């Protein structure tokens, strides 16, 4: 389980929400912009949908 | 008001990848900006 | 704050690299691209924030 909400990077609820809060680390390349390695990249490239 | 703001809260239980409430606003500013205008 | 092995993100040619896997059709390109930049649209974005800073 991963919670969808806290994958973007953000969870209103925090202790209280039903699914888990896995920590995760940011790609900064994505973070500014764009990254090449894409889907093979270490970091995470959160979706801001 | 926001739980996340109480000396007995951890920031990291509402905030992934090491962002802090100052750092996640700016992040949706910027996502805001961005996606839209310039 | 982006850097590509020592070198500015934005200051990266795109043109220069030897696989460009976001040229697919079809690929998933919110995988490299964010803010739902393009191939150009990223390099107008970087050509833009040069003339700046
Ligand atoms: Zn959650
Ligand atoms: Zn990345």
């Amino acid at each position: 389980k991963d919670c969808p909400w806290y994958d973007r990077g953000f969870c209103k609820h925090g202790p209280l929400c039903r699914h888990r809060h896995t920590r995760r680390v940011i790609c900064v390349n994505y973070l500014v912009g764009f990254c090449p390695e894409g889907p093979s990249c270490k970091f995470m490239h959160p979706r801001f949908e | 008001d926001k739980p996340w703001r109480k000396p007995g809260a951890d920031l990291s239980d509402y905030f992934n990848y090491g962002f802090n409430e100052d750092t996640w606003k700016a992040y949706c500013e910027k996502q805001k900006r961005i996606r839209m205008g310039l």
